[PDB]
RNA sequence: UUCAUCUAGACAGCCGGACGGUGGCCAUGGAAGUCGGAAUCCGCUAAGGAGUGUGUAACAACUCACCGGCCGAAUGAACUA
């Protein structure tokens, strides 16, 4: 009975086609439900938030693509978990409010890196006993009373490298949070030819 | 039900050789060359293009189906083996009683000792088994590196580190002192 | 210490100064005197005697401020009428008087604000939805059957 | 006094597993079948108690 | 043998998530899904149970049904002798 179900479904996609004439193609990736849930808050009537799994859609704009075939260069850019933000409005408006959600979540285990994170002097109040962490990665410190002292900005990870589990596991108890949470636009569909976001 | 033709595929990196007689495996590799014998198997190799080998079994039951795939992770290891290595990494257990462990030599037999296991007046001599290297890493606190070309050896000798500190007469849950494997990883970082 | 500001927010029984025994292990801990915290409950909470309402509480670095949550399960109990019940003899009380359609709206509209919902049609199902475990009656009418009416049209919700 | 992360990897080897309910013997944690041919193979299987 | 899932993307795996009304209703001192009693809702949804579990005095905190990426072709359940 799927396919009753899932025809459902294609019908939903090929509508938004039609009326809405820009798309917010984003890597929605490393987002809560709880965090996303909010994300169609704001967005009330103003624009929606399309997605589906990429087996089905990249198949079903084919079967699009015998009318409206102006949806060849969505072929590459639709991998991973990626929303299509169907938009009949100013496409500038639509971005600021999605990047609105930019919870700092700290440390996150598994994350990439997006920020070159410089380590500013900061006294920890950690015990001495966890300090197995502050040996095994060098990381110059004192333990003055107890309170471990940061001495000064370094930057162990760079932007785009994922946090060694030792260092990970390290900054959680810090709480530092270098990993922002936001709906990252990769690209942007607009009116016929998608476009990287980084423009817009 | 005799499958007619079975077919699995060891890849072969660029900085490796294999000769395999009947079924003498030699592989040869940067750090060394490693040998297994396989007569008790019944398998079929051939080539398909030097860098790509086929092992192959006609008419297999579903028992000896079941060792082809074997055979392919049996190799495997060796290529990654004498490519990029073996290291286990082992962490002591201990509540109060610090495991007395070093590094000894009686007529050149190189056992690693161990003293003080919970208490234990017993001086615990664990073989180390050709070919697998013993150090003892620092910037982490009670950690053992174990590593050498051959899975087979560096994992049973220290199968047999972790089987030597067994606790006796006592609550296992409890008095959970041991000696553990805490990684089973490659040596070369990222390799 | 004047500054720090602190949110509380926890229910407590309407209409009565609050169970010294549920209070002091939760509020006292942040220097609060348990009489206080009776005396502005009960009061605020006077209307919602024998009810357990969610309250917050603005603290504010040794100093409360209380403020009762708008809750929808709360606020519905509310629309019944029920005058203060004699829940200690009152063995399962089963609060279902009939409420008619509109009064589910304004509670609803209450928590439009809050709740994402884009028809406030959307939201009188779940003030409905929370109506289906209260277990109260609609003008006669079941409110999962007023939910599909909402979608079957035939109860024109009304948007404001 | 053990840290929890090493406290958790011993029991990993000493706690984290199954017994046969109709053999006794150890078994591992997901394991479906008894691995004793004493037992039949048995899939009769139970968590390991744990602490208290 | 019977029934199901399957290139309109199957099972497995790394995990690729697991909200809101709401701390649903009665009682337990304390049960916030998860000691017990009654019934097993709606909304955003790709989807999330008035909750399969661990668990807190209660929260909490994890974890799981549900599917929340990637790889790419057969698989799952119950019976039969
Ligand atoms: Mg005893
Ligand atoms: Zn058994």
């Amino acid at each position: 009975g799927i396919r009753e179900k899932k025809a459902e479904y294609f019908a939903k996609l090929r509508e938004y086609l039609e009326e809405y004439k820009s798309l917010f193609v984003v890597g929605v990736d490393n987002v809560s439900s709880q965090q996303m849930h909010e994300v169609r808050k704001e967005l009330r009537g103003r624009a929606v938030v399309l997605m589906g799994k990429n087996t089905m859609v990249r198949r079903a704009i084919r079967g699009f693509l015998s009318d409206l075939p102006d949806f060849e260069k969505l072929l590459p850019f639709v991998k991973g978990n990626v929303g299509f933000v169907f938009t009949n409005e100013p496409l500038t408006e639509i971005k600021n409010v999605i990047v609105s959600n930019r919870v700092a979540a700290p440390a996150r285990a598994g994350a990439v890196a997006p920020e070159d994170i410089w380590v500013r002097a900061v006294n920890t109040g950690m015990e001495p006993g966890k300090t197995s962490f502050f040996q095994a990665l060098g990381v110059p410190t004192k333990i003055a009373r107890g309170t471990i002292e940061i001495v000064s900005d370094v930057k162990v990870v760079d932007a785009g490298n994922k946090v060694g589990q030792s260092e990970a596991s390290l900054l959680n108890l810090l709480n530092i949070s270098p990993f922002t949470f936001g709906l990252t636009v990769v690209q942007v569909y607009d009116n016929g030819q998608v476009f990287p976001s980084s423009i817009l | 039900m005799k499958y007619i033709q079975t077919e699995q595929q060891i890849e072969v990196p660029e900085g490796v050789t294999v000769s395999i007689k009947s079924r003498i495996v030699k592989v040869v590799g940067p750090r060394g060359t490693l040998t297994k014998n396989l007569k008790h198997i019944d398998v079929t190799f051939t080539k398909v293009n030097n860098q790509l080998i086929k092992v192959a079994v006609h008419n297999g039951g579903r028992k000896h189906v079941a060792a082809l795939r074997t055979v392919k992770s049996l190799v495997d290891n060796m290529i990654t083996g004498v490519t990029k290595g073996y290291k286990y990494k082992m962490r002591y257990v201990y509540a109060h009683f610090p495991i007395n462990v070093n590094i000894v030599e009686k007529d050149g037999a190189k056992f690693i000792e161990v003293r003080n296991f919970l208490g234990d007046k017993k001086i615990r001599n664990v073989p180390v088994r050709d070919g697998v290297t013993i150090e003892f890493s620092t910037n982490v606190k009670d950690e053992i590196v174990l590593s050498g070309n051959s899975v087979e050896d560096v994992s049973q000798n220290a199968a047999d580190l972790q089987q030597i500190c067994r606790v006796r007469n006592k609550d296992i849950r409890k008095f959970l002192d041991g000696i553990y494997v805490s990684h089973k990883g490659f040596i070369t970082e990222d390799l | 210490d004047p500054n720090e500001v602190k949110y509380l927010y926890l229910r407590a029984v309407g209409g009565e100064v609050g169970a010294s025994a549920a209070l002091a292990p939760k509020i006292g801990p942040l220097g609060l005197s348990p009489k206080k915290v009776g005396e502005d409950i009960a009061k605020a909470t006077k209307e919602f005697k024998g009810i357990k309402v969610t309250v917050q509480l603005k603290i504010q670095n040794r100093q409360a401020a209380a403020s009762v949550v708008p809750s929808a399960s709360s606020l519905v109990i509310t629309a019944l009428k029920e005058p203060p019940r004699d829940r200690k003899k009152d063995k399962n009380v089963k609060h279902s008087g009939n409420i008619q359609l509109d009064e589910i709206i304004e509670i609803a509209r209450q928590m439009r604000d809050k709740s994402f919902g884009r028809t406030l049609a959307s939201v009188t199902k779940e003030i409905l939805g929370t109506a289906q475990s209260v277990g109260c009656r609609v003008d006669f009418k079941n409110p999962h059957d007023i939910i599909e009416g909402i979608n079957a049209g035939e109860i024109e919700i009304p948007e404001n | 006094i053990i840290e929890p992360s090493l406290k958790a990897l011993a029991s990993k080897y000493n706690c984290d597993k199954s017994v046969c309910r109709k053999c006794y013997a150890r078994l591992p944690p997901r394991a479906t079948n008894c691995r004793k041919r004493k037992c039949g193979h048995t899939n009769q299987l139970r968590p390991k108690k744990k602490l208290k």
